[PDB]
């Protein structure tokens, strides 16, 4: 509703960078907000693609960033009677970014990894790892907790049970509001996917450079199923926390599994020891149900409500035609211990491949009315096909069926304007919160402020 | 397998110094390397791994250091606890080998023995053996040699030897020579003697008894 | 399992 | 905190077999792979093997091929040792250990489990007395534990009385026995006048055998 | 009385009240006849006959060329579609019908495009389709006289985590770690363009081999766009039904799935298959979504068949309804009866026939009612099914105008969905008079000069 949309703030990274394609807000200890973006195609030491991060200040103006620097050489240890190696090449430094506390986590979830023992290895697999960084106090750290020191040989003789080999980790991530990292792996298990979770603290505190394999007793990572409805789900495609059981000393882990039971999709909502709470099933095949998840009370009744896009969902139309315009789903949290119903309102795009709810960012309360509102990405939607970003308003019945403001994309054509949102802080401390979209095909990034409302 | 050449096999040495153990390998094993400490009479605890890394609750006044396939454990400012045993470990390959060892004595001014001959009991000779004892107490260095003699000639064959950790609050070690014959061996022969040689006199020291008198 |  | 309780120290025969345990305490025994190591006072420390207990796969020292066999049970959360035709060069401590982050480590190490092979039976110790000679201004007495079996030995001057200034020796093996000694050093005043006696305990055979020291 | 009781000013306003009115332009009428009335009643008035302005709903055709009967030879000379082109002519509110038959002509040619999966769980079925070029022909040969085949392959994205990349000699044998020897991983190849000597199929089946990748699932969605928009490459003729035949034993890649080798950019929907005969955006553009290839399969009118193993067969068959116009059919294990369901499939697609309109204007409304089986009429519909090649149906369709449009000439186009073929049906609405063609501006007869006469009465000119 009241997002200037004149008055916008462009930053923008290295050509062919894919420069935000994945972004957060960040405040250091002091409080000040800033914007850290990944780029997962900037070019490294050798002049090959390796990913990378910036950590841009806030500036009405925006305009060039600082590079948050990483290890970006290839790693090797001879110990045990092995050879461990990292490549860290294609990695995609960056393919997503999370901020908490003072401490960045950006993952490059095609990072690979491969031991060799003699004559036999592992196989070189992309198992992904996360850098986190403490950029006040320059401290760094890693996590890759699918790295491992078995052989090909043997995963073939257990008929590759507990494959962490493909896992990706970092995919997607979140961060609890304890401090808990918990990594998407949508490769885990042989394409089943897992999850990894682990406190910051202990991540910091047990890493050391060149170790490469070390122990952190206090993770926490999801199992594998012998169940063919997980087989290639990608569960850990997409994931987000909350509150959904009433007891507010768990948290409750929400994640998406787009092509779940033979690509029906599907996500599920969890405890903190992976025990399914509830389980959302996709209404089309191929719709990649669980692309995107997020969390946020739209009613205003304290309860957490949850959003899923199925960005390729193809609404039916005249003369038996389907129409692949994307779709997000609203499911409203009930009072007390029950279970969530069908979806609470259901909205639909109308650019066709327009692949609206391609992304979902909770905007905190946009216009000051007391419910929390979202903003709904079409990256390839709007008349013109270069991007949109639709604003939906909270209410007491949940949302809005139409929305309150359209941000049409400044950028040029293939620009992916809406692939990656963030809302719900303000950076002009105006007393608003305010959106920042990316789009890594312009190698740039929208910064929109929330301004009173007019009306 | 790789071979840990641990030196030096022990150093006396005073509280506040600071001393530097090496570890030197048959190989390069690049910082796979771990640091180990034994107490007197007590189990191990984990120093240093993978060459410079401290473990958790590892005071900062330890380091290691080194690369390739020679490194180097240090101890700044050494305190009452630091002495003790201390080794080496590589994981570099398989199977894991240790170093030889290393000792860390408390050091003080030397000290000459207090020898003592004690001969056999009464109720031992009637047993049907006999047994000479003779005590060497309170000494240092703690390199010492005894030797003892039936009728002026050496004798070697039944001698049991034991010596002590270095003594608490005096920092002086000590020793135990045991000579064990038979009751019919033992009377063959009247002068018996024990004598012991250390660093202090150029001239050993020497005490003896005779048998069917005193 | 896989390409089989 | 991460502790490792070994079990109790063990005697047995040569040519029998005994099987070392390794509880673990704090943590699960599946998370990292476990260590076993040999420590004799000549030899030294030597590497036996290791076990990854999630899967059970082991690696072992060439030298204890045959004779070592580590095992691990997740559900009890403990590993174990097993020595078989055991012999007198298996007398030594054993010790259970594991990494604390690198994976390849050896930093945690548990209290140890001391292993004894002999035939020697259960055997009471000849308790003796040492007087000096038929003189100077300080006198020295001491008191031998001969023969006995299996260790160890509690050695007191007066009852505990008597405690500083005495030097108690390590026991040491004589063919498939025990020997000890002890010394006590005071002034020519206290001796004879003051009665010195050795006390010496044996839990095993469960005697406590008392001798006073007399001149000659 | 409606068009009298309406009280009209014009000539054009009489039309506009209803289909069965008519106007008088005489100048001899009486004193307060009502010019707008019936033709009958205005008759009766002793109005002149050329002053009447009546105009009649009609529907004359102009193309009634005959539906053929057999779709072969000939420079596709074949009609299917009966007639080709009327003229519609309607005025305001009124409407008028016409027919439309459609025939599924014997011996029409076919294109029969191959797509094979060649991944290394396709192993046993490479063998069994040895002599599939002439067993088939020998069978289709019942069906068309013109028949015409070619033949593709596919794995997935040549890249990892699909790929193997360990040791350096996988990339050349993905088989290197077990005891055997396969090709090097490809996305999509083109191997035969299609052709009618059959002989070049089985030569050129006899020298495939499969190759092999890690995920059980497998990219041939990116092989189904290619072989659909390269139409030069493939071969598909003009005139021939298109059928493209997918065969896989497993489950398949989809859109957004690319995202796990790091590509993200969506498909363009263009052909990127060169001189190489392979695949060249496979490891950089994203797989097809489903509604990307239904556009591409309905603008090349490509009938696509699932031919698939029996354990993924349900999972096809539900895709096959997301794009209509599919079928689908039981591979047995290890392609043996590959042959029968090909023609099954064939038969099965030209059982159906389905009207489709284009370019219908705001203004007509349509309404159907089919004649299949026997003469037996359906209303409502504008389909058919349960058809056999060689049987014709009909339509009988009327067009409802709302108003009078702005524009006096549009045309729209009635087709079957797949068929080459179409009825143009030119409408045009006559709601003018051909005295308004004569009027007197600033006549003297109005108001002295300040209207306009015309069909009679005076009109108040442009300005007022
Ligand atoms: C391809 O497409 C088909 C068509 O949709 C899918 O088949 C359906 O699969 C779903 C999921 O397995 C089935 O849903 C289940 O229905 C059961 C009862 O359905 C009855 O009624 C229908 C008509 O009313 C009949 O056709 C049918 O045969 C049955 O007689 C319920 O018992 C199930 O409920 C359970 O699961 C839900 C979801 O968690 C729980 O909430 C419930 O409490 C309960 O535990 C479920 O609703 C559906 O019946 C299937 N229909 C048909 C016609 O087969 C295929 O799965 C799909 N496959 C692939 C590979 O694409
Ligand atoms: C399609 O069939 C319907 C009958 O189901 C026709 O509707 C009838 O049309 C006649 C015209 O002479 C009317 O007299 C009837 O009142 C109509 N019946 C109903 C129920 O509406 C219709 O005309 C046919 N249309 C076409 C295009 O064939
Ligand atoms: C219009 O319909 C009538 C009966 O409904 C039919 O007899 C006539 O043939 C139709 N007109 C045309 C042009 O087919
Ligand atoms: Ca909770
Ligand atoms: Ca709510
Ligand atoms: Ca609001
Ligand atoms: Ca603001
Ligand atoms: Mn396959
Ligand atoms: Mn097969
Ligand atoms: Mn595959």
């Amino acid at each position: 509703l009241n997002l200037d949309p004149v008055q916008l703030t462009f930053y923008a990274g290295p050509n062919g960078s894919q420069f935000g394609f994945s972004l957060d807000f960040h405040k250091d200890s002091h409080g000040r907000v800033a914007i850290v973006v990944g780029a997962p195609r900037t070019l490294g030491p050798s002049q090959e693609e390796t990913g990378g991060v910036f950590l841009c200040p806030w500036r009405a103006e925006g305009g060039q960033c600082p590079s948050l620097l990483f290890d970006l050489r290839d790693e090797t240890r001879n110990v045990g009677s092995q050879t461990l190696q990292t490549f860290k090449a294609r990695q995609g430094l960056g393919a997503s970014v999370v901020s908490w506390s003072d401490v960045i986590v950006a993952c490059a979830p095609w990072q690979h990894w491969n031991v060799l023992e003699k004559t036999e290895e592992a196989e070189k697999t992309p198992v992904g790892s996360c850098f986190l960084a403490q950029p006040e106090s320059g401290r760094r750290a890693e996590y890759s907790p699918c790295r491992g020191n078995t052989l090909s040989r043997i995963y073939v003789e257990n008929d590759f049970s507990w494959d962490k080999r493909y896992c990706e980790a970092g995919f997607s991530s979140v961060v609890t509001q304890a401090g808990e990292l918990v990594l998407g792996a949508p490769g885990g298990y042989y394409f089943l996917g897992l999850l990894a979770q682990a406190p910051v603290a202990d991540i910091f505190s047990s890493y050391r450079p060149g170790i490469l394999l070390w122990h952190v007793s206090s993770q926490s990572l999801s199992f594998d199923s012998s169940n063919p409805e997980y087989f290639d789900g990608y569960w850990g495609y997409s994931v987000a926390v909350g509150e959904f059981d009433g007891d507010l000393n768990t948290t409750e882990y929400v994640v998406g599994a787009p092509t779940w039971s033979w690509t029906l999709g599907a996500v599920e909502i969890l405890d903190s020891y992976y025990q399914r709470l509830h389980r959302l099933r996709g209404e089309q095949m191929a719709s990649y149900f669980g692309h995107s998840v997020a969390v946020t009370d739209v009613n205003g009744d304290g309860r957490h409500d949850l959003l899923v896009g199925a960005p390729l969902y193809m609404e039916s139309r005249a003369d038996r035609k389907l129409a692949e315009v994307g779709r997000v789903y609203l499911f409203l949290q009930p009072r007390g211990p029950h279970a969530l119903g069908a979806p609470s309102l259901l909205l639909t795009g109308t650019q066709l491949y327009g692949r609206f709810g391609s992304a979902i960012a909770p905007l905190g309360d946009l216009d000051r009315d007391g419910y929390n509102d979202i903003a709904v990405a079409a990256p390839y939607g709007g008349p013109s096909g270069r991007g949109q970003v639709l604003v939906f308003l909270g209410q007491s019945e949940g949302l809005r069926s139409r929305p309150s403001q359209v941000l049409d994309s400044p950028f040029p054509t293939g620009s992916a304007f809406g692939f990656s949102l963030r809302g719900a802080v303000d950076i002009d401390d105006n007393g608003y919160p305010d959106l920042i979209v990316g789009a890594y095909g312009a190698n740039q990034v929208a910064v929109y402020r929330a301004q009173p409302v007019v009306k | 397998d790789i071979l840990m050449t641990q030196s030096p096999s022990s150093m006396s040495v005073s509280l506040g110094d600071t001393v530097s153990i090496t570890c030197h390998a048959s190989q390069g094993i690049s910082s796979n390397i771990g640091w180990l400490q034994q107490k007197p009479g007590k189990s191990f605890m984990g120093l240093i791994y993978y060459g410079t890394n401290l473990v958790d609750g590892v005071p900062s006044r330890f380091s290691g250091s080194g690369s390739g396939a020679d490194y180097s454990l240090t101890i700044s400012s050494l305190d009452s606890e630091d002495f003790a045993d201390y080794y080496c470990v590589q994981y570099a390959q398989l199977p894991y080998t240790f170093g030889g060892g290393t000792k860390l004595e408390i050091k003080r001014a030397d000290a000459a023995p207090t020898v003592s001959i004690f001969p056999p009991s009464s109720e031992q000779l009637t047993s049907g053996g006999a047994s000479v004892v003779c005590f060497l107490n309170n000494f240092y260095p703690k390199d010492i040699n005894v030797k003892w003699k039936i009728d002026g000639s050496e004798r070697q064959n039944g001698v049991l030897n034991s010596w002590t950790d270095q003594d608490s609050k005096d920092s002086t070690y000590s020793m135990s020579s045991t000579l064990t014959l038979t009751k019919d061996e033992y009377e063959r022969h009247n002068s018996y003697t024990c004598e012991a040689t250390h660093k202090t006199s150029t001239s050993p020291i020497v005490k003896s008894f005779n048998r069917n008198e005193c | 399992a896989g390409d089989v | 905190e991460v502790q490792l309780q070994q079990s109790g120290a063990e005697l047995v025969k040569p040519g029998a077999s005994v099987k070392l345990s390794c509880t673990a305490s704090g943590f699960n025994i599946k998370d990292t792979y476990v260590h076993w190591v040999k420590q004799r006072p000549e030899q030294g420390l030597e590497w036996i093997g290791r076990i990854d207990p999630a899967n059970g796969y082991t690696k072992y020292d060439p030298k204890f091929q045959g004779k070592a066999t580590i095992t691990a049970d997740t559900s009890s959360n403990t590993a174990y040792l097993q020595l078989s035709s055991l012999t007198s060069e298996d007398t030594a401590v054993y010790y259970c250990v594991r990494p604390l982050y690198d994976y390849y480590a050896m930093d945690y190490w548990g209290q140890g489990t001391s292993v004894t092979v002999s035939s020697a039976k259960t055997t009471a110790p000849s308790v003796y007395p040492l007087a000096p000679v038929c003189t100077g201004s300080s006198v020295t007495l001491g008191c031998l534990v001969k023969g006995y079996f299996p260790e160890p030995v509690t050695l007191t001057w007066n009852s505990g009385s008597l405690s500083s200034g005495v030097h108690t020796f390590p026991a040491v093996l004589q063919s498939d026995l025990y020997t000890l000694s002890s010394s006590v050093t005071v002034t020519s005043s206290t001796w004879p006048s003051q009665s010195i006696t050795c006390n010496v305990a044996h839990p095993a055979s469960s005697t406590k055998v008392d001798k006073k020291i007399e001149p000659r | 009385n409606i068009c009298t009781t309406r009280g009209v000013s014009s000539c054009q306003q009489c039309l506009a009240v209803s289909p069965m009115c008519a106007w008088c332009s005489d100048e001899a009428l009486p004193l307060g006849s009502p010019r707008c009335d019936l033709k009958e009643n205005l008759l009766k008035d002793n109005c002149a006959p050329e002053s009447i302005e009546f105009p009649v709903s009609e529907a004359r055709v102009l193309e009634d060329r005959p539906l053929s009967d057999k779709g072969s030879g000939d420079s596709s000379q074949v009609t299917q579609v009966s007639p080709q082109r009327i003229a519609l002519r309607l005025r305001p509110d009124d409407s008028k019908n016409f027919s439309i038959q459609v025939r599924q002509v014997e011996d029409y040619p076919v294109d029969i495009y191959y797509l094979m999966d060649l991944s290394y769980s396709m192993k046993d079925d490479l063998w069994s389709i040895q002599n599939l070029g002439t067993k088939l022909a020998t069978q289709m040969r019942k069906l068309t006289s013109n028949l015409r085949i070619g033949f593709g392959a596919f794995v997935d994205k040549p890249v990892s985590p699909y790929m193997y990349i360990s040791p350096p000699e996988a990339l050349e044998n993905p088989c290197y770690d077990m005891k055997t020897t396969c090709l090097p991983m490809f996305g999509y190849k083109h191997v035969l363009t299609l052709t009618d000597q059959v002989t070049r199929f089985n030569e050129e089946v006899k020298k495939q081999s499969v190759s092999r990748n890690r995920d059980a699932p497998e990219g041939g969605f990116d092989a189904i766009m290619q072989a659909t928009v390269c139409d030069e490459k493939i071969g598909w003729r003009n005139d021939a039904s298109h059928l493209l035949v997918f065969t896989t034993d497993a489950k398949t890649h989809i859109a957004l799935d690319g995202r796990l080798a790091g590509i993200v950019q969506p498909n363009d929907g263009q052909c990127h298959v060169g001189s190489d005969n392979h695949y060249s955006a496979s490891t950089t553009m994203d797989y097809p979504s489903l509604g990307l290839m239904t556009e591409k399969l309905s603008q090349k009118n490509i009938n696509l068949i699932f031919a698939v193993t029996e354990n993924v067969v349900n999972l096809y068959q539900n895709y096959s309804e997301l794009i209509p116009g599919t079928t689908v059919g039981v591979l047995s294990m290890d392609s043996s009866n590959v042959l029968q369901l090909i023609v099954d499939a064939y038969g099965k697609i030209r059982s159906k026939v389905e009207l489709e309109v284009r370019d219908l204007p705001e203004e007509l409304s349509l309404s159907f009612n089919a004649t299949c089986l026997n003469n037996e009429v359906i209303p409502g519909l504008k389909s058919c099914m349960g058809l056999k090649i060689g049987d014709t149906v009909s339509f009988s369709i009327e067009a409802k105008v709302r108003g009078c449009p702005q524009e006096k000439e549009k045309s729209f186009t009635i087709k079957p969905v797949g068929f080459k073929d179409s009825l143009i049906v030119q409408v045009t609405f006559d709601c003018d008079c051909a005295c308004q063609a004569q009027a007197e501006p600033n006549s003297h007869r109005c108001n002295n000069g300040n209207g306009t006469f015309e069909c009679g009465v005076c009109r108040c000119g442009p300005g007022w």
